[PDB]
């Protein structure tokens, strides 16, 4: 039992393989890229010209569509037939038309949602947030965690496809692939349902949108009490409310003094001002004006607020949920084929004319 | 721009131009793409950012059983150059112009490979007329003839944006209005939405629409990075199997 | 007062009564009456800040077979029109006095609609026997003379307090010390727990516990606003249902 | 097959079903409402003073008590056998009164629950909470959700039943019911949950219930290093702490120089000082500052630590846990009619003590 | 029937299993401790110095190792059957020690993961995590909470023991504490994820380990505009930009007013400078800082990026979870005795090496 | 230091060698035996912080069939006194130097303890020969001698390092150099992966590292405190069992 293929030759099968495109049809699609990695293997057993290559070479020139990452399987049970096939053994010529055949479908419709439906989105969507910072690490990390998922996945299906002959029908089977298929539902509807809330941002600040700023009140906002001729004072505990409806309050001093004793606001004693009037804010002032900002008040004595605060206090996310639920319900409507682009175009100008409208 | 740039930015766009077809090492996205252009062309920074911009609408981009899907190639090696060539990188120009021109793009890549995918016919028939011979050179010959010209079809566009001048093309990007370039800088935080919304189509149940609104749910915990959504995924998901195969 | 302001509060009132009944409308509700009683007498904030502190008390008020509930609507309308009465709107008084009067004339409202709900069979034998007659007119008149009672139960009170010199109930409401209304003020905080509590009551099990001990321990995760806890609930309850439903 | 009641005669009966209750009895729950909701149904097929129309008033004069919500289903059947009664089918009359008493019971058990404790509660919690700032989105989101829901279950539910005729009972059935009312249950024990953590405050920060104020570092709280006439220094490199047990530092300058090389603490040449003793912070000091409170340091020398805090430290809603267990044990103990008024007027008296002790 | 144990009498013999240990040997375990404890029962059933002292005292000087904590209901049980014997039943002698080593094993087995590997480490590290700060409230916590818990299951586990006899048994058996020990893993493996995740620091600051720095922008950060001779200007609507590539901006002083009208940069009008920078912060200045600081701004013209960033911005605690896996290998490969004791040291040289490098 | 404060070592000592073979009311842990001496020599902060920080070592430090543990009570005995009598308690000091020599201590104490109860077999045949006799009180006096014994066994070492001079102990406390301590700090906050992963290691399935994981990746949200995830745990693993009982 000659022509036996060495683990040089299935690597150079595999690193062709990662060729199984290039050469992509309508009609006979990605039959060429089949031939190219197992172009070795042929070599070793038959030589050029023969008419024994020329079986060979006619025998792959068939229609031959899988996802590419999981066609390794298929290229390593094609390498044990060709060599069992290279060794005198009764193996019919149909035989491994047949096994491509029937592996060549469920493996791609489990590769294409497991693939390019969740795990391509994932890398992406990883490496697009830390990209938003322009940094290098982006591209290093999408490079390098998918190169080596791929390297690996090819070069290990590869081996046990080709350690495993035909007998890989009997451990792919079904169940076992749908298990996997699910989970990589469940990831990918949770991941988008992640990406939907965190990157679809349709701000509404914008100078129109803005609902109209109630005064809030009277120290419920950062700020001192300024008196007449400056000094920052502190309310005290109350004497009694008068009868026509104003409390009057102590006015410390900030050294624990007492002095003024009027009523609060505007014709009183002092009044809140904000820090835009503050001048020579040297001093304790500013310990008391941190403290203020670290309670968690405002800077703006009124309180201003957007469609976009209201929204959110709704829940972060309403407009893009309610755009994602729109687009789908298009996109299961519409069943077109140029629908995409023109939803894009249409969301394109729907900005424009949010913009030009002074609401996003 | 520099000579040594110039050969550079050619080989980045001949190695997108095969990637769209092999797609393996991904060259072609413009995560990749984008920030090798930028690499060459000096500013590198604003490369990666149009990149991260430009994958999240990438996303859902692969194509299916011959259908092609919108062809991110092309869009990033093309918006890259145009960004390289008009000397502003603002993240608003980016957004509001180098998008919906990665969006033109990739229709018009999308078309040209269709061309390409559909001119292989007669390179393989070919191949299959070498195969005839018996010669495993000829046959080979021919494959590499087919995928150098899929990454010709990129090459070459790459090269004809490169001839025109930066001055007519700097005056070009410039004379865009500036309200039209912030609504549709609004709108590109829109478009992803589309993207999104395909996958979603592709994968989605009764079963499953609970997660997804799980996931929306706890995203606002700003404290949970991507990766850890992602490893929470995978162990929600590792749970429920669980409980569902326990019966 | 205006007189405008009048008769707004006096229609308002009437609906509050009318829907403390008929449940439908929900304009008995304190968030609902108080808001508009507000809305009527200038001032609103304050009238929204009320219903809305009152409406967690009043969650878990329904009424459920001949078991009448404390009575939302009485309690919202009169405490609002108390709270306009005495120009102090500093929502520590709003706790402090106007939730435990809420309370009190919650009571008193349940002791009103049961007498008249008791009243109402007088009513209701005079429709038989208007319907022994065959005659539609008969029954549908009393059916809206009982309604228009009900309705009236609440409406007449209103009219009442209305009555009384905003003086007198301002001087009233200022003579309760400093300490008392500071206590009820933070006694307000907790009385929550009882409304809370019947409803936990009503429904509770061994398999039920996890998941209130589940929303206690993730309710500090501030990022998720009540809207977001909602949707989380209503995905963890099908998620539960799924796999339970599976065996 | 005369006698067809028409789209604008079922709106009519759906509008007037909203009046189900204001005749509300303690003998004859809840009757002269379904009357009132299907009178013109029966204007529209007996004309007033009839035997026959004398026999339907009388026929709708039963006890009828169901929750009002989930009562449009029973008026559709109604008006589904009263169409047939007035088509001269032989449909006997106590068959009417049969299937009204039939889904009288079991649709009020499964609407109680769903309705008045779970989706009642959660509306008006999520009002409650928009309306804590005075807002009017509060009522208006409570008013059109809870309307909006009503009119469209009242609508969709009593056309159901039309079309459906006696036949409801075969889609409602048993199971199908319990599942909807878990799902309700499970909602709102974990809203239950959210809600008592975030909306019971019993905060015990009080002038007692104060812990013992550390005096806490020299460094570890937000100031600056204040070496006798003026001047901000920063700690150096250290010298090698010397024998007596006091490490000797490098007093920087704002400007990178060296000045004093003393030792650290009042005797020193520099000592820890907050910023309530700063005067003329104008320059880099602010931005140390800034950079201190974002590093997270607080702004007291003395680490003052309440009562809440220890609790907060322990589990945030602590005291709040309690008390609800503590009322639910009283309430499952007492069984008696006016025992929530009784706990209520505990609390309000509980809340004055804690209020004249010093602790709440 | 006389020799009926009391309530006090079950309470010292409890006390007295609290010494179940102290007399603890290899050939022999846990021997006397059981003797210790059941002394009080043997003392009221048999005087001192009899033959029937000698059997009872010689019957439980037999090998019985157990959990401390779970033993009460074998204690329970054995003084259930020492009644018994006591009171003339025909019991064999070997049927106490059978029923001891019966359960002797899976109780055990059961309370071994349950106490000292879940239980324990939980109180433990809560323990830890509150005395961080140097309270009191830790080792009170830790003692009331394990001895509230120790004593409880003690006493109540030895009076259903003594109630139930050998029919405990018939109640243990299997199943209830395998879902015992489910429970108490996933709890165990989740508090043991968050304990990882929070209690390995790995800081990689260093002063290598520094990412280069980023000249950042001219206002991406926390500064104002100073134009040449003081003053702070704010920029306007954009003029047009020049044909040269820069554009012109309008400079707004701090009032509304308009002055300069130059271009943004160094040779221009105004240039943005950090707070370091800035002379007499007071007034409106100190207002527009806050307000950047509040928007979340840094104060660093460059912006430095770690190793630790990077680590981060990936997962926090990426480098927590790669030493854990690495341990876990090394642990589940190396199978000796004192390997942890050598992980630990090569812990600490690790730490010196990454320390004298620069790194952490 | 005052002698007051050295018999409260000494019985505190005393304390903890016997509950390191009782390990009942964990008088041994560092959490209370590093408290308690810290409470006995005045600063007690300083002893609080390092119990706590020697009791995430002592995590996973229990003894089961005659595998001793690493002895956590003569640890945190030694350290304890160790600190204390070198009057520097930067928390520096406490992770660089204290801890690394509290698990060379453990060590010691392993090695200690496995002697005594190497050593209690013949007290044990001692108690046997008395207990052939027929008499309750040589059995029990046995048994005290024996618990004496092993609470001697770390008794004795801290009276000797008691004895040891006060300046002795800081100069080669002090001697060691800086670089050395921080490199043992920083490799202080490894050191507990190494007891987390024996835990870890006794108790690990492929059906339970998801809960890990997902312990892993919650704990970002530091708004839920310990006691927070515990019982966020408890209402996992009741929920999972709930579900896992209904097949
Ligand atoms: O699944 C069919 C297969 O067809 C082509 O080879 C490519 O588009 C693949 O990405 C796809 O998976
Ligand atoms: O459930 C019985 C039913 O009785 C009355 O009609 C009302 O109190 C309803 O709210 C209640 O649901
Ligand atoms: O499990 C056997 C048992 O042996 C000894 O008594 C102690 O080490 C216990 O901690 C252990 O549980």
């Amino acid at each position: 039992k000659k022509f036996s293929l060495s683990k040089n030759t299935r690597l150079s099968v595999m690193f062709r393989s990662m060729f199984l495109q290039g050469s992509w049809n309508y009609e006979r699609m990605q039959n060429l890229g089949f031939l190219y990695s197992i172009i070795p293997a042929l070599k070793q057993f038959y030589k050029p010209g023969s008419e024994e290559a020329k079986e060979a070479l006619k025998r792959h020139m068939e229609f031959f569509n899988t996802h590419p990452y999981v066609a390794a399987p298929i290229v390593g049970v094609t390498l044990a037939l060709e060599e069992e096939i290279a060794n005198g053994v009764e193996i019919d010529e149909a035989a491994i038309q047949g096994v491509k055949v029937g592996m060549m479908g469920p493996l791609a419709g489990i590769g294409d949602p497991v693939f390019w439906f969740t795990v391509r989105p994932i890398v992406g969507a990883i490496a697009a947030s830390l990209a938003t910072g322009g940094s290098i690490i982006a591209p290093i990390f999408f490079f390098v965690v998918w190169n080596a998922i791929r390297i690996a996945f090819l070069w290990y299906t590869q081996e046990f496809g080709y350690k495993q002959g035909t007998a890989i029908t009997s451990d792919l089977g079904g169940g076992m692939l749908q298990q996997i298929t699910k989970g990589a539902s469940i990831l990918g509807m949770f991941i988008l349902g992640v990406l939907i809330q965190r990157w679809v941002n349709i701000s509404f600040t914008g100078p129109n949108a803005m609902l109209p700023s109630k005064p809030l009140a009277d120290g419920a906002y950062v700020g001192e009490w300024i008196d007449k001729a400056g000094k920052v004072v502190v309310q005290g505990a109350q004497t009694g409310t008068t009868g026509d409806g104003v409390a009057k309050f102590d006015w410390l001093d900030q050294a624990g003094n007492g002095v003024g004793n009027g009523v609060a606001g505007q014709g009183g004693f002092a009044h809140y001002v904000t820090v835009d009037q503050l001048n020579t804010v040297d001093g304790s002032t500013l310990h008391n004006i941190l403290g203020q900002v670290s309670s968690g008040l405002g800077l703006s004595p009124e309180q201003t607020q957007s469609l976009q605060d209201v929204f959110n206090s709704l829940i972060p996310g309403f407009i893009a949920l309610l755009l994602t639920f729109l687009v789908l319900w298009i996109l299961r409507k519409w069943k077109n084929k140029n629908a995409p682009l023109f939803i894009i175009i249409g969301m394109f100008v729907l900005g424009i004319v949010l913009h030009v409208a002074g609401l996003a | 721009m520099s000579i040594i740039s110039i050969i550079l930015v050619l080989i980045f766009a001949f190695l997108a131009g095969l990637e769209g077809i092999l797609d393996q090492w991904q060259f072609h996205q413009p995560i990749i793409a984008c920030s090798l252009i930028g690499i060459a062309t000096g500013h590198m920074a604003a490369g990666i950012i149009l990149g991260g911009s430009l994958q999240m609408i990438a996303l859902g981009w692969a194509n299916v059983g011959a259908a092609v899907a919108p062809d991110a190639a092309l869009a990033s090696v093309a918006s890259a150059i145009l960004m390289v060539q008009g000397g502003n990188f603002d993240l608003t120009h980016i957004t509001g112009v180098i998008v919906p021109a990665a969006i033109l793009l990739a229709t018009a890549g999308l078309v040209l490979t269709t061309l390409v995918r559909f001119l292989s016919v007669g390179i393989v028939h070919l191949a299959d007329a070498a195969a005839e011979k018996g010669s495993y050179s000829g046959v080979a010959g021919w494959h590499m003839f087919a995928l150098l010209l899929q990454g010709l079809r990129i090459a070459i566009p790459a090269a004809i944006i490169l001839a025109i001048p930066a001055e007519t093309v700097t005056a070009a990007l410039n004379a865009i209005p500036d309200w039209v370039s912030k609504g549709l800088a609004v709108g590109g935080g829109m478009v992803v939405v589309v993207g999104y919304a395909m996958v979603i189509n592709l994968m989605a149940t009764k079963e499953l629409w609970p997660f997804f609104f799980l996931g929306f749910v706890l995203a606002p915990l700003s404290s949970i990075t991507l990766i850890g959504m992602g490893i929470l995924g995978v162990v929600i998901a590792l749970i429920y199997l669980n409980l569902s195969n326990t019966a």
